[PDB]
């Protein structure tokens, strides 16, 4: 999803399903590739 | 870059909602039966039997 070949159109917005494995966030919080992240609700570090 | 300063302000104004206008707190705390008493009520004495 990130780092995606070619990405959809807004107005046809892909949407993929994840579960069933593990997911390492706290790569995303230290790859300083990425102009903006915000999480809302939860911080970003503690979703692992 | 992941950086961020804790200390942020309220927004008190008089169009916003009841959750979130400045309520004036004062909260009373105080030891009972731990030392010799400072303060009392408004009581009336008496004398000794």
């Amino acid at each position: 999803v990130f780092n995606a070949t070619r990405f959809a159109s807004v107005y046809a917005w892909n949407r993929k399903r994840i579960s069933n494995c593990v997911a390492d966030y706290s790569v995303l919080y230290n790859s300083a590739s990425f102009s903006t992240f915000k999480c809302y609700g939860v911080s970003p570090t503690k979703l692992n | 870059f992941n950086c961020y300063f804790p200390l942020q302000s309220y927004g008190f104004q008089p169009t916003n909602g009841v959750g979130y206008q400045p309520y004036r707190v004062v909260v009373l705390s105080f030891e009972l039966l731990h030392a010799p008493a400072t303060v009392c009520g408004p009581k009336k004495s008496t004398n000794l039997v």
